[PDB]
């Protein structure tokens, strides 16, 4: 049979059946009880709205996110949102479909196992396994050898590969992502009179964040350019009417990736862990990740952002070494798209954490051979 | 008695109308307020076109 | 330990070929296809029925037009 | 008398408002079909540019 190639992610849940180029069902990934009394009777008023539903009568529900920083927090919503993903979205049953869930990498040890525990007794899958999100994201690449940069709308970690070993001791993983980009672009917008508080305004923030703002080449010059003329001034169309214009918020927003004391954190920005990640390598092979840095994830989608970051990379590393990076159009689901493909090789068939063995030594069966 | 009857069937006849061009003007109404929307549409991704172009 | 992966025979980068030379011409004949149609649906006949129901209008206004002149005429007293 | 009266005067309302609907009609559609043509110059010049990017 085909193998069910879901990927949690923090924000957008993207699933499918092995073999295919696109996920099926992309949905984000809240889950959001009612709040108000509620006066009509016999509406059919539901408990608790899931995936995509949710996200239309936001109006009147408190969404809230059941991942935090890669890792879960709230056990029966994400069970909710499983459930939800398998019956509705895909409607099949997970009875007869493997499945391969992704993870971020130095994550707890409990959440891994709790997800594979949850994946055998509730959902009785016949077999599941567990993948980092970056080997897939170079799989989809079509390299063997590189180092990537997975900046999710969780948490952002830079894993580095040659020819197949990866190199657990350089694996840098930093807590700063697409969310609190949206927390940080709804903080900066209430300098020009507009406040979004309400869980359910976060979402119209974020969509002002995707739709507008872009990476400067060069901070210091658009500062000083927005401060005298007029000419980046992009006005929205709130939900409801009333304009707005964002000024220098534009390029303000997505320039804390590579400033991360912006939000107050102190570690070095998206530009310089890299390079970081890259010294830690040994001396040979340096040139190898120089030449094919990938870019990967929701996050790295920023008009201007492969650029930004290639002239911050040649102005950190040697003179002679070639920088180059490879952001290919379909970035989004470049982790699934590697999923998909990951599921469906031959060699890969018997890696599997088959149920028997699942019932012979237990839910830590995962970090065992069976990674 | 003549009169009511002659007045009661214009005031019904009229009264129908009326209703029905309700009707037909709220459906224009909302044919031509998703076209609205779609031009608005069209006209903001052909802006992101040209700032693509700009970009590249 | 860490795992180990059993070794197999083969391939890697010659997928790229398979999954992107096809879209690479298949779907921008598609898309130009699906426009294409799509415009020769829509834009001619819109236009054709806006000048037929405006003809109606017009009929409409005449009539109403009509209607209104008789009727003020015999009303007036 | 009563009734009459109460039927005609509201008969008459009915047609001040129901004429007064039908301007509303008229404009509203008129307007609409010149959105739409303005829409149909847009597609066009985009078929124009379609035909430019027979280029491929
Ligand atoms: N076109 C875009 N431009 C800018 N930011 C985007 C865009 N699309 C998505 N994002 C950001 O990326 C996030 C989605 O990231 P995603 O890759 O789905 O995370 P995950 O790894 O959990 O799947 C969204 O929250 C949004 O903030
Ligand atoms: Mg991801």
């Amino acid at each position: 049979t085909t193998a069910l190639v879901c990927d949690n992610g923090s924000g957008l849940v993207k699933a499918g059946f092995a073999g295919d180029d696109a996920p099926r069902a992309v949905f984000p990934s809240i889950v959001g009880r009612p709040r108000h009394q509620g006066v009509m009777v016999g509406m059919g008023q539901k408990d608790s709205y899931v995936g995509d539903e949710a996200q239309s009568k936001r109006g009147i529900l408190t969404l809230k996110y059941p991942i935090e920083h890669g890792i879960i927090t709230n056990w029966d919503d994400m069970e909710k949102i499983w459930h939800h993903t398998f019956y509705n979205e895909l409607r099949v049953a997970p009875e007869e479909h493997p499945t391969l869930l992704t993870e971020a990498p130095l994550n707890p040890k409990a959440n891994r196992e709790k997800m594979t525990q949850i994946m055998f007794e509730t959902f009785n899958v016949p077999a599941m396994y567990v993948a980092i999100q970056a080997v897939l994201s170079l799989y989809a690449s079509g390299r063997t050898t590189g180092i990537v940069l997975d900046s999710g709308d969780g948490v952002t970690h830079n894993v580095p590969i040659y020819e197949g070993y990866a190199l657990p001791h350089a694996i840098m993983r930093l807590d700063l992502a697409g969310r609190d980009l949206t927390d940080y672009l709804m903080k900066i917008l209430t300098e020009r009179g507009y406040s979004f508080v309400t869980t359910a305004e976060r979402e119209i923030v974020r969509d002002i964040k995707e739709k507008l703002c872009y990476v400067a080449l060069d901070f210091e010059n658009e500062m000083a350019t927005a401060a005298s003329s007029s000419s980046l001034e992009k006005s929205y169309e709130l939900p409801d009417g009333q304009v707005i214009t964002i000024g220098n918020e534009r390029f303000r927003c997505p320039e804390t990736l590579f400033q991360p004391s912006f939000i107050g954190m102190e570690s070095a920005g998206i530009h310089e862990t890299t390079y970081n990640s890259i010294m830690k390598c040994d001396i040979d092979i340096r040139k190898d990740l120089y030449a094919n840095n990938v870019l990967s994830g929701g996050t790295t989608m920023y008009p201007g952002i492969a650029d930004r970051m290639q002239k911050e990379i040649t102005a950190l590393a040697p003179s002679t070494m070639k920088i180059k990076i490879i952001a290919p159009p379909e970035r989004k689901y470049s982790v699934w798209i590697g999923g998909s493909i990951l599921a469906s090789l031959s060699t890969f068939q018997q890696m599997w954490i088959s149920k028997q063995e699942y019932d012979e030594a237990g839910p830590s069966i995962v970090h065992r051979k069976c990674f | 008695s003549d009169k009511l009857k002659e007045a009661e069937t214009r005031a019904e006849f009229a009264e129908r109308s009326v209703t029905k061009l309700e009707k037909s003007i709220d459906d224009l109404e909302d044919e031509l307020y998703a076209q609205k929307l779609k031009y608005k549409a069209i006209s903001e991704e052909l802006d992101h076109a040209l700032n693509d172009m700009t970009s590249i | 330990v860490p795992p180990k992966i059993p070794d197999g025979e083969r391939v890697d980068f010659d997928d790229i070929h398979r999954k992107r030379v096809e879209k690479d011409l298949n779907e921008l004949q598609t898309l130009i296809e699906a426009h294409f149609e799509n415009r020769k649906k829509e834009e001619e006949e819109l236009i054709s029925l806006k000048d037929r129901i405006e003809k109606r209008r017009a009929e409409r206004a005449e009539q109403q037009r009509i209607r209104n002149e008789r009727e003020k005429e015999r009303q007036n007293r």
